[PDB]
C-alpha cells in the first residue's frame, strides 16, 4: 500500500554532450540518460484521486525550467527595479527537448489512464511509471505548442470552470499546423501563418465542448489588456522572441491562409520573475520554426449584462502550461 | 442572480437576525458586514466558515438554494448593511437597523387619485399612505381593475418617530395617462400585524 | 499583515474621466489577484473587474467593458483603475480587494479604505408640486390626510414645511426616491382634525435651491 507523498522528482533526456543548443547543455548537465526501455504496469481494481492544481510535480517542473532560462539565455542587459546588469550578448541556439520526469527510490509514479479525465477526480484505470513521457517544455501565451493531443475530442480542463478567475486549459485532438519565420525590409517584422478552413474548424469543435458548461452563444475575442507577452501569442524562435498578433485567430460567434503579423522583440518582460531583459538584434539570415498548436489558454468574462459567453485567449503563469502536460500524473511513497 | 431578503431587519441589541440569499447557481458563497462609513468586512465564507476575529454568535447555514446568516445576540457593532456573495455576483442587500420596541400599532390607511394639476402632462401618479404604525414590517400591493402590479410601485419610509416611535410608508404608482384612462378600480392592499384583516383603500377614477 | 492603501476621494463633472491607485504591502504582490468593487447606497455592490499583475492579464465586468481600464506598476506594487465617461451613476465608493488566500479570489477578505467618488452634474430641474387631497369622506371618523407630490426635481435636495413652520405636529415628510428617468421624487404629508378641513387652509412649502425654486402649493379637499 501507499499513501499521498511529496518527494523530489529527477529529470532524465537524451540530450547530446557534444552539441551546443542550450536544452542539451543543460539536460547534460542536470539530468540522466534516458531509460530507452520505460517500464509501465496497469494495476488492477485499483482507483486514485489525482488533482493536478494540487500536485507539486507541477511547481517543481516550473523550478527546473526557469533554472534552465537563467542558465541559458544571455541578455545583454537585465533590468531589475533599479541599476541593471550587464553582460556579453552572444547569440544562442534555442530549441526545446524532451524533459521526462521520474521516481527516486522508494517512490513511484501513477498514471491516470481513464479516457476522459478532467484533472481532478477519481481514476479507475490506473497504472504505475518510472518516468512520465518526454515533455517539451515550451513556453508560450496563448496557444500551447509541441505538446501532447486529446485521444478522441477535444478537452476542456479547469480548476474550476465556473470561476472565472481561473484558466481554461483547452487540449485539442487534431494538431492545427502553425508556421512562423522572418524572410531574409524591416529585420523585426515576421509572420505566422494557419491555415483558416483548419483554425475556423477547430474554434467550432471547441465552442462545442464549451457549451455543456454553457449552453448558448460562444463568442470568441481578444485580450481585453496586459503585458504584450500576453495579449499577443508569445513564444522563442531559434533564440529570438516573437511576439504574434493573434486577432484573427480569436475572432469570432458561434451559435486561404490565415496570416498573423510578429515583430522580433529585444526587449521582453521575464516571465521567470518581475523584471525585464534586453537582447541583441535578430541574427540574420532564414528564421522559421513550426509548431503543432496543441491546446489553447481561454479566460471567461464575468459578468452578466444568458444570452452569450464570451472567452479571450489568456496564459502568464507558465504552470498552466505545465499542467496540461502534467494532469496524468501523481506520485506517491510506496510505504 | 443573487436574490437576498428581507430589505431591513429592525432590530435591537440582544435580538437575532436571520437574513437570506437564493441561488440557482453553483458557488462558494460568503457574508459581508458594512458599518456606516467602513470598509465592508468578510464574515461568512463557504457557506458557514467563520472568518478570523467572528465570534460565534455569527453563523451561517445552507438549506437547498437557501443560505442563511444567523447573527444571535445583536450589539451595536453588528447593525449595518449585510450583503452574500458567490463569485463575482452579490445581494442587494438587507439593512438590519436599530429599533425601539413599543407596543403594536396598526397603519390607518389612506388613498390619494392624481390630482387633476398632474393628468395635464401625461402621467398618472396614485399614492397609498400607511401612518404611524408598529413594527416596521408591512405589506402594500396595488391593484388595478384588481390585477395584481408589478414594477411600477415604488416605496419609501421614515425613520422611527423621536416621539411616539411609529414608522410611515409611502407607496406610489406611476403610470402614464394612456393606462391610467383605460382601468376604473385603483386599490392598494395592506398587511401588518396589528391587522385583524388586510386592508384595502380604493376609488374609482373621476369618481371621488 | 496584508494591507490595501487607496489613494484620495474625488469630485469629478459627467464626462470626465477618473484614475484611483491601490498599493498593496506585506505580501507577493505578483502572486495574488486583485479586484475592483464599487459600493453606492442602495445599489447592489457591483464587481467591476480582477487584475492579474503577473503580466496585468484582465477581466472586466461586461457591462463596463470599454470604459474600464486596469492596469499596475509591478516596481510599485501599485494597482491603478480608470473609468471614462462618468455620468452620475458612477458616483459611489471604489474598493480594492484580494482573496483570503491566493488560491480563490472571491472570498474578499482584505479591503481598502476605499476612494468615494462623486460625479456632479451642472445640470438642475425644479419640482413639480401636487397636491395629494383629502377625499374619500372626512377621510376617516376625525382625522384627516393630505400632502403634496414634489415630483421630476434634479439634484437633491428638497425643503418641504408646511404653512411657513406653523405646522410640524403631525408631518412626515418621506426620504426623496431617484425614479428611472433619472430625477428624483418625493412625498411629504401631514394628519389634521377631518373637521378643520372646511376652514383651515393647508399650503406646503417646496424649496428647491439648486434651480433657486420656491412653490407653494395650496391643497384643498375635494368639495364634490
Ligand atoms: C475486482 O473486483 C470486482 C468486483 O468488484 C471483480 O469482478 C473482479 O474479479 C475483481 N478482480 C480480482 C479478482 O482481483
Ligand atoms: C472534472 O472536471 C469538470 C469540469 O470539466 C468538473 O466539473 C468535475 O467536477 C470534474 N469531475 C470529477 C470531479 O470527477
Ligand atoms: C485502461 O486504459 C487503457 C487505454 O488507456 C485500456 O486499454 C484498458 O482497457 C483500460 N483498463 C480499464 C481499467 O478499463
Ligand atoms: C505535428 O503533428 C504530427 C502529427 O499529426 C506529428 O507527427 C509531428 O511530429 C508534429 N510536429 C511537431 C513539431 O511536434
Ligand atoms: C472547485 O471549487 C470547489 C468549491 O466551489 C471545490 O470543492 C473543488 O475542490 C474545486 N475543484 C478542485 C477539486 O480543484
Ligand atoms: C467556419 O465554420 C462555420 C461552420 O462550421 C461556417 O459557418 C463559416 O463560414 C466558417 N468560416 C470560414 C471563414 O470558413
Ligand atoms: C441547449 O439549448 C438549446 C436551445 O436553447 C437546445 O437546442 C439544446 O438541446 C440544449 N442542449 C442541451 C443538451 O442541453
Ligand atoms: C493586434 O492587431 C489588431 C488588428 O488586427 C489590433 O486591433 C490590436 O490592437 C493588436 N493588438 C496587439 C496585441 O498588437
Ligand atoms: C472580427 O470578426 C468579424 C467577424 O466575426 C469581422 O467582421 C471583423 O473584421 C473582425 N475584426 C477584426 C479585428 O479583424
Ligand atoms: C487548409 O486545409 C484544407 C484541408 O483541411 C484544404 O482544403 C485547404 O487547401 C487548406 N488551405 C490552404 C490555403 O492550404
Ligand atoms: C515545435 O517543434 C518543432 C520541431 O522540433 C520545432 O522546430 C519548433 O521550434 C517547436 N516550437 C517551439 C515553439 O518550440
Ligand atoms: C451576444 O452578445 C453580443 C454583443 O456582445 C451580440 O453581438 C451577439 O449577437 C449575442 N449573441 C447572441 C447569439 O445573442
Ligand atoms: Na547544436
Ligand atoms: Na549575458
Ligand atoms: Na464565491
Amino acid at each position: 500500500v501507499w499513501k499521498n507523498a511529496e518527494t523530489t522528482l529527477f529529470c532524465a533526456s537524451d540530450a547530446k554532450a557534444y552539441k551546443t543548443e542550450v536544452h542539451n547543455v543543460w539536460a547534460t548537465h542536470a539530468c540522466v540518460p534516458t531509460d530507452p526501455n520505460p517500464q509501465e504496469i496497469h494495476l488492477e481494481n485499483v482507483t486514485e484521486e489525482f488533482n493536478v492544481w494540487k500536485n507539486n510535480m507541477v511547481e517543481q517542473m516550473h523550478t527546473d525550467i526557469i533554472s534552465l532560462w537563467d542558465q541559458s539565455l544571455k541578455p545583454c542587459v537585465k533590468l531589475t527595479g533599479g541599476s541593471a546588469i550587464t553582460q556579453a550578448c552572444p547569440k544562442v541556439t534555442f530549441e526545446p527537448i524532451p524533459i521526462h520526469y521520474c521516481a527516486p527510490a522508494g517512490f513511484a509514479i501513477l498514471k491516470c489512464k481513464d479516457e476522459e479525465f478532467n484533472g481532478t477526480g477519481l481514476c479507475k484505470n490506473v497504472s504505475t511509471v518510472q518516468c512520465t513521457h518526454g515533455i517539451k517544455p515550451v513556453v508560450s501565451t496563448q496557444l500551447l505548442l509541441n505538446g501532447s493531443l486529446a485521444e478522441k475530442e477535444i478537452r476542456i480542463k479547469s480548476e474550476n470552470i465556473s470561476d472565472n478567475a481561473k484558466t481554461i486549459i483547452v487540449q485539442l485532438t487534431k494538431p492545427v499546423l502553425i508556421n512562423c519565420a522572418r524572410p531574409s525590409g524591416d529585420i523585426r517584422q515576421a509572420y505566422c501563418v494557419v491555415n483558416r478552413t483548419q483554425w475556423n474548424d477547430t474554434l467550432g469543435q471547441v465552442a462545442i465542448q464549451l457549451r455543456k458548461h454553457w449552453n448558448t452563444t460562444i463568442i470568441f475575442n481578444e485580450p481585453s489588456g496586459g503585458d504584450l507577452e500576453i495579449t499577443t501569442h508569445s513564444f522563442n524562435c531559434g533564440g529570438e522572441f516573437f511576439y504574434c498578433n493573434t486577432s484573427d485567430l480569436f475572432n469570432s460567434t458561434w451559435n486561404d491562409n490565415i496570416t498573423l503579423p510578429c515583430r522580433i522583440k529585444q526587449i521582453i518582460n521575464m516571465w521567470q520573475r518581475v523584471g525585464q531583459a534586453m537582447y541583441a538584434p535578430p541574427i540574420q539570415g532564414v528564421i522559421r520554426c513550426q509548431s503543432n498548436i496543441t491546446g489553447i489558454l481561454l479566460t471567461r468574462d464575468g459578468g452578466n449584462t444568458r444570452t452569450n459567453e464570451t472567452f479571450r485567449p489568456g496564459g502568464g503563469d507558465m504552470r498552466d502550461n505545465w499542467r496540461s502536460e502534467l494532469y496524468k500524473y501523481k506520485v506517491v511513497k510506496i510505504e | 442572480v443573487l436574490t437576498q431578503s428581507p430589505g431591513t431587519l429592525s432590530l435591537s441589541p440582544g435580538e437575532t437576525a436571520i437574513i437570506s440569499c437564493r441561488t440557482s447557481q453553483y458557488g462558494s458563497l460568503a457574508w459581508y458586514q458594512q458599518r456606516p462609513g467602513q470598509a465592508p468586512r468578510l464574515v461568512i465564507y463557504s457557506g458557514s466558515t467563520r472568518a478570523a476575529g467572528i465570534p460565534d454568535r455569527f453563523s451561517g447555514s445552507r438549506w437547498g438554494p437557501d443560505y442563511t446568516l444567523t447573527i444571535s445576540n445583536l450589539e451595536s457593532g453588528d447593525f449595518g448593511v449585510y450583503y452574500c456573495q458567490q463569485y463575482e455576483f452579490f445581494g442587494q442587500g438587507t439593512k438590519v437597523q436599530v429599533d425601539i420596541k413599543r407596543t403594536v400599532a396598526a397603519p390607518s390607511v389612506f388613498i390619494f387619485p392624481p390630482s387633476d394639476e398632474q393628468l395635464k402632462s401625461g402621467t398618472a401618479s396614485v399614492v397609498c399612505l400607511l401612518n404611524n404604525f408598529y413594527p416596521r414590517e408591512a405589506k402594500v400591493q396595488w391593484k388595478v381593475d384588481n390585477a395584481l402590479q408589478s414594477g411600477n410601485s415604488q416605496e419609501s419610509v421614515t425613520e422611527q418617530d423621536s416621539k411616539d416611535s411609529t414608522y410611515s410608508l409611502s407607496s406610489t404608482l406611476t403610470l402614464s395617462k394612456a393606462d391610467y384612462e383605460k382601468h376604473k378600480v385603483y386599490a392598494c392592499e395592506v398587511t401588518h400585524q396589528g391587522l385583524r384583516s388586510p386592508v384595502t383603500k380604493s376609488f374609482n377614477r373621476g369618481e371621488c | 499583515q496584508v494591507q490595501l492603501v487607496q489613494s484620495g476621494g474625488q469630485m469629478k463633472k459627467p464626462g470626465e474621466s477618473m484614475r484611483i491607485s491601490c498599493r498593496a504591502s506585506g505580501y507577493e504582490f505578483i502572486d495574488c489577484t486583485l479586484n475592483w468593487i464599487r459600493l453606492a447606497p442602495g445599489k447592489r455592490p457591483e464587481w467591476m473587474g480582477w487584475l492579474k499583475p503577473r503580466g496585468g492579464a484582465v477581466n472586466y465586468a461586461r457591462p463596463l467593458q470599454g470604459r474600464v481600464t486596469m492596469t499596475r506598476d509591478v516596481y510599485s506594487d501599485t494597482a491603478f483603475l480608470e473609468l471614462r465617461s462618468l455620468t452620475v451613476d458612477d458616483t459611489a465608493v471604489y474598493f480594492c480587494t484580494r482573496g483570503k488566500n491566493c488560491d480563490y479570489n472571491w472570498d474578499f477578505e482584505h479591503w481598502g479604505r476605499g476612494t468615494p467618488v462623486i460625479v456632479s452634474s451642472p445640470s438642475t430641474k425644479g419640482p413639480s408640486v401636487f397636491p395629494l387631497a383629502p377625499s374619500s369622506k372626512s377621510t376617516s371618523g376625525g382625522t384627516a390626510a393630505l400632502g403634496c407630490l414634489v415630483k421630476d426635481y434634479f439634484p437633491e435636495p428638497v425643503t418641504v414645511s408646511w404653512n411657513s413652520g406653523a405646522l410640524t405636529s403631525g408631518v412626515h415628510t418621506f426620504p426623496a426616491v431617484l425614479q428611472s428617468s433619472g430625477l428624483y421624487s418625493l412625498s411629504s404629508v401631514v394628519t389634521v382634525p377631518s373637521s378643520s378641513l372646511g376652514t383651515q387652509t393647508y399650503i406646503c412649502n417646496v424649496n428647491h435651491k439648486p434651480s433657486n425654486t420656491k412653490v407653494d402649493k395650496k391643497v384643498e379637499p375635494k368639495s364634490c
